[PDB]
RNA sequence: UCCCCCGUGCCCAUAGCGGCGUGGAACCACCCGUUCCCAUUCCGAACACGGAAGUGAAACGCGCCAGCGCCGAUGGUACUGGGCGGGCGACCGCCUGGGAGAGUAGGUCGGUGCGGGGG
RNA sequence: GGGCGGUCGCCUCCUAAAAGGUAACGGAGGCGCCCAAAGGUCCCCUCAGGCGGGACGGAAAUCCGCCGGAGAGCGCAAGG
RNA sequence: GUGCGUAAUAGCUCACUGGUCGAGUGGCGCCGCGCCGAAAAUGAUCGGGGCUUAAGCCCAGCGCCGAAGCUGCGGGUCUG
RNA sequence: GGUGGAGCCUGGGAGUGAGGGCGCGAGCGAUAACGUCCGCGUCCGAGCGCGGGAACAACCGAGACCGCCAGCUAAGGCCCC
């Protein structure tokens, strides 16, 4: 099975409260911040969703 | 007339539409199959060959379509098009507009109107033999008053009449005096 | 000048001036056209101003076509008068166009004059207009 | 394009379908929103008598035992297309009791 | 030189109140509607102001078919 | 285990509209009367009752006709969550997804349940 | 800015950004009522217009036939 | 009849073309950066000095500088 | 799925009810205002603590527990200050 990670290469400083309420589903909380996720659609839907911050590569 | 051809799967294409490859797609019954042309062979041609005029396609397949227009879609402000539908045309009367012109003295040249009302001449339906190239419409004495066309002596050689109407056609105006 | 004679409601609102043409691209009835590239309003005096210019330049032929028709009213507050108190008054219907639609069409008239003609009338207007002839690129199948 | 349309109200959901023609009638019991008609007394199906209107009674007393030989009793009465008079089919069992 | 109109009235809030795919209680607003944009289906009573409300509890549904009008069917369940 | 017709339905104009056929042995409709139970701001036209000598003209079903109407595909933009830029402004450009309304091809004059009658 | 003028409560449409809400001295209008029937139940009928006519008749009174599926009407402004 | 010139004349140049020459020549439709349009009130300047195959503008590439951001280490507090 | 200064219920305790900037959807204005009033979000207020933009709260990056003569980077630059 495929793992995830992310690594957080932007804050979440001047955007809403579905990015910043967003990143606290995965629970990283700071610049190059990482750990490893699962495959589920779920949390894919947020990656998407909070891409243009992190960098996504899976393990 | 005398066109390349090429094939698409379902691409990028407004990327690919920097170069002067617009999109098409061509169709008789079936088999909509997804083109794209080079835009100064299909606007040189495009220049006169009209509507009227069966613009055939050379395909990697070897096969010669005999297509026409059915839209080009204006860019609206940029004036280019995005996506011309070709139309194939099969063993079957298919429709057609042709524009027809006027010869002659429009209402005695110096008392003439406009005659502006061209509208490519509504519809011709027609078997794909018997498919004309020009035809020809005279504006012999037409003056202001009376003597319109009415639709009435629109009886062309052969195949087709026009079809449900008889309404829309050139009229005579009046000058814009000072 | 012209103007609507019935209205549904006298003042209305601006909006704005977003879309690509939304219809009016497409000639259709002369054998050239003024076409428009900015976003902005004619006024009736641009109207009158445009249509007076091609009657007094070409005479004895060629019928002039104008496809723009004024709706808006342009609600203008009288001079030295505080904010509020409800809207200005109605001074001259503006009619709202879009980039790429095409406002003046001769009819006609030769190359040399009606690119002079719309050359004239493009003065008249604040929107950079440019002249488009009559091509194949009309909507017909 | 006449039409009455008692037939459109359905509170009871449980009716008894009337059709009078002009040489005799037929009458159904049919279950809303299902489709299934379940019992059925027909004249000249069964040919009972001549007369028109000497049908209702015995069409009533055959088609209320064919009822309650089915065990329906909570049923209704269309008036679609036509008046309450004339023939009756007047019954004193099941529960329509008119 | 006054102001001529400006005074509106307060929002009386129509609207659908209860979704398909809820569970409702016997006595559940369906829709706040203002005219009978939704014909009663099965289970279905409508009051005054052409308000609908469920007879019985369970899983509602919209739209048997149109021709007639918007059907709202509370659905009980088995 | 099938065709025709009659009731009652579900699909919600691909079911209708207009024209051309066709059917009564078999239902249904038309018809002949009103004598009573019934009715009409007036009249058996529509409800109601005896029928049924004549009929399928009308209406009603089935079949045909695409123009009338309707439905309507692949692309292509318009538009837009979201991100990145430009213009003094009016307002535009790119990427990622989503994705119309018209128009074009084409399709259709029905599809499918339950209960009865006849062969 | 205050004064002068306008408004102070309720209803309808938009502004109002496709759930609900949402402001301005923003635009367009109504109300301080009325019906023993203009209410309930039961039973019949489908409107306004256009065409062909009439005995007066405005081109609108009343009558017949066809087309007309809701453009009439639903006490009152607007919406459903 | 292309523009003058004449009250009109006359006349000068021609649109059209013959050569001894000479190998390229005009109208366009887009497109990038430019020029004029661009004159206000104490002393002028893009931050300044300066900058022309750039020390501007467009497409790229490899590095580096660059925060109280993150890690390297030590110390304290709060929650589980 | 999501164990997070996430939520739900009760009780105690204040403060706030002059907001403003920016992008979009709008009204009034003149498609004028660092103009007025809403909504969707952010920031300042309360982060005038930091770097860039010469200087400047809302333009960009970044959310300062303290200390070190340690590195890597975000926006912005690499002729000299
Ligand atoms: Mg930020
Ligand atoms: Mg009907
Ligand atoms: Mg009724
Ligand atoms: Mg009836
Ligand atoms: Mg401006
Ligand atoms: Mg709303
Ligand atoms: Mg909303
Ligand atoms: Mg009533
Ligand atoms: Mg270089
Ligand atoms: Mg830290
Ligand atoms: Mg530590
Ligand atoms: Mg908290
Ligand atoms: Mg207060
Ligand atoms: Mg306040
Ligand atoms: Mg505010
Ligand atoms: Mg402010
Ligand atoms: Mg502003
Ligand atoms: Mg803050
Ligand atoms: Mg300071
Ligand atoms: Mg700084
Ligand atoms: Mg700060
Ligand atoms: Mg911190
Ligand atoms: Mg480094």
């Amino acid at each position: 099975m495929p793992r995830l990670k992310v690594k957080l290469v932007k804050s979440p400083i001047g955007y809403p409260k579905d990015q910043k309420a967003a990143l606290k589903a995965l629970g990283l909380r700071r610049l190059q911040q990482e750990r490893v996720l699962e495959d589920t659609p779920a949390i894919r839907g947020n990656v998407e969703k909070v891409a243009h911050l992190v960098r996504v590569e899976v393990v | 007339y005398r066109l390349k051809a090429y094939y698409r799967e379902g691409e990028k294409p407004s990327a690919l539409r920097r170069a002067g490859k617009l999109p098409g797609v061509m169709y008789n019954r079936h088999l909509n199959r997804k083109v794209y042309v080079d835009l100064v062979e299909f606007d040189k041609v495009f220049r006169q060959a009209s509507i009227h005029h069966v613009i055939v396609l050379e395909l990697p397949d070897g096969q010669s379509l005999p297509t026409l227009v059915r839209q080009v879609n204006l860019d609206k402000r940029r004036r280019r098009p995005e996506h011309v539908d070709f139309f194939v045309l099969s063993d079957e009367p298919v429709e057609m507009y042709v524009p027809l012109r006027f010869v002659g003295t429009p209402a005695g040249v110096r008392a003439g109107g406009v005659l502006q009302e061209i509208h490519r001449d509504i519809l011709v339906k027609v078997s794909p033999r018997n498919i004309p190239e020009f035809i020809e419409v005279d504006v012999s004495g037409l003056e202001i008053g009376d003597s319109l066309h009415a639709s009435d002596l629109k009886l062309p050689p052969g195949v087709e009449l026009a079809v449900s109407p008889e309404e829309t056609i050139a009229a005579v105006v009046p000058p814009e005096d000072v | 000048m012209l103007m609507p004679r019935r209205m549904k409601y006298r003042k209305q609102q601006r909006g704005r001036l977003k879309g690509a043409t939304k219809g009016g691209d497409y000639v259709a009835f002369g054998d050239y056209g003024l076409v428009a590239l900015e976003p902005a309003w004619i006024t009736a005096q641009q109207i009158e101003a445009a249509r007076v210019a091609m009657v007094r330049h070409f005479r004895r032929g060629g019928k002039i076509f104008i496809r723009i028709f004024p709706d808006k009213p342009y609600t203008k507050k009288p001079l030295e008068v505080r904010m509020g108190k409800g809207k200005g008054n109605v001074e001259g219907y503006v009619a709202v166009v879009k980039p790429g639609r095409v406002m003046f069409e001769v009819a006609g008239v030769t190359e040399e004059q009606a690119m002079e003609a719309l050359r004239i009338a493009g003065h008249k207007l604040p929107i950079k207009t440019k002249i488009v002839r009559r091509d194949a690129y009309d909507e017909a199948q | 394009k006449f039409r009455v349309r008692n037939r459109i109200k359905r509170t009871g959901r449980l009716r008894l379908s009337v059709f009078r023609s002009l040489k005799h009638i037929y009458a159904q019991i049919i279950d809303d929103e299902k489709g299934v008609t379940l019992v059925s007394a027909s004249s000249l199906a069964l040919k009972l008598k001549g007369n028109k209107t000497e049908v209702a009674r015995q069409v009533g007393r055959a088609l209320a035992e064919k009822a309650l030989a089915l065990g329906i009793k909570q049923v209704a009465f269309d008036r679609g297309p036509y008046k309450y008079h004339g023939r009756v089919k007047a019954l004193a069992e099941g529960a329509r009791e008119g | 030189g006054s102001t001529r109109n400006g005074r509106d009235s307060q929002a009386k809030r129509l609207g659908v109140k209860r979704y398909e795919g809820q569970v409702v209680r016997a006595g559940n607003i369906l829709v706040r509607q203002r005219g009978t944009r939704f014909k009663p289906g099965k289970n279905v009573g409508m009051g005054r102001d052409f308000t609908l409300f469920a007879l019985v509890d369970g899983v509602v549904e919209f739209q048997d078919r149109g021709r007639l009008g918007r059907y709202v069917h509370v659905r009980p369940l088995a």
